[PDB]
């Protein structure tokens, strides 16, 4: 689909506690990942527009992570 | 392979649909989001596998995903996610 | 090559069917690939007998008659 | 109520199965599209029988492959099984 379900399954099985997966789980994650990509990109773009820029930069994504509690789990993934 | 990621092109196009057509995205920025998405999936997975494993079940199901979403702060995602499942059923 | 969601919907036209496993549409997708390929190839034999280059519905109905595997299709494709 | 796989997808598989000079009539693609749905429904209903008799609820791989061999498509079972081992 828009995101490959087979690749989502592989990310799921990085966890030792996962080795058989249900039919709906990778499908749920496909839509969730699309919504998440959209949410994070949108939040970083708001900082881009506030600074009247037209190129979304990694700096902006790191910024959006700091300003929303929903993205707390991403604090050590993109550092400053 | 520990760490695996969705293809950069799939991630990039979803990003492009989430901003005006006049916007541009830096290479690092897409790769950054590509990494975050894998982290997001592993994050949610690790809670669901616990909830699942604790009902001595062997497979993560829809409920465990949406249950993990609400627990970890993504409760706003649960409302559309249920809509998505309806159409394919 | 084939969308699994549509294959799942075809499966659930059977009313004695209501829940499906993850693997069933993946089996049917590949099985459908083999079936389309076999039926087309078998029909192409008659396309060649008439030294034509266009496979026609005539050819597929013909192939259905000449293989026991396609018996369930005799009322689906009449000549 | 009756569902068919997209005619373009069916046409693509058909075209790879014929010589490079071959063409397919509009009639032929649509005909095969109907046959393929019939093939899926055919195998499904036997699988649901095998499924139900072992008081199972969900049709699994084995029920399909049993239905394949039972209904004359035993030649499919070995490739399908190998195909259902590389993705797993």
């Amino acid at each position: 689909q828009e995101l490959p379900l087979a690749r989502i399954k592989k990310i799921m099985k990085l966890d030792e506690d996962v080795k058989m997966i249900s039919a709906e789980a990778p499908v749920l994650f496909a839509k969730a990942a699309q919504i998440f990509i959209t949410e994070l990109t949108l939040r970083a773009w708001i900082h881009t527009e506030d600074n009247k820029r037209r190129t979304l930069q990694r700096n902006d994504i790191a910024m959006a992570i700091t300003k929303f509690d929903q993205f707390d789990f991403l604090i050590d993934i993109v550092p400053r | 392979e520990q760490d695996i990621y969705l293809p950069i092109a799939n991630v990039a196009r979803i990003m492009k649909n989430a901003i005006p057509q006049t916007g541009k995205i830096a290479k690092d920025a897409k790769e950054c989001v590509q990494e975050c998405v894998s982290e997001f999936i592993s994050f949610i997975t690790s809670e669901a596998s616990e909830r699942c494993h604790q009902e001595k079940r062997k497979t993560i199901n829809g409920e465990d995903i949406l249950f993990a979403m609400s627990t970890l702060g993504f409760d706003s995602y649960v409302e559309p996610l249920k809509l998505y499942l309806q159409k394919f059923r």
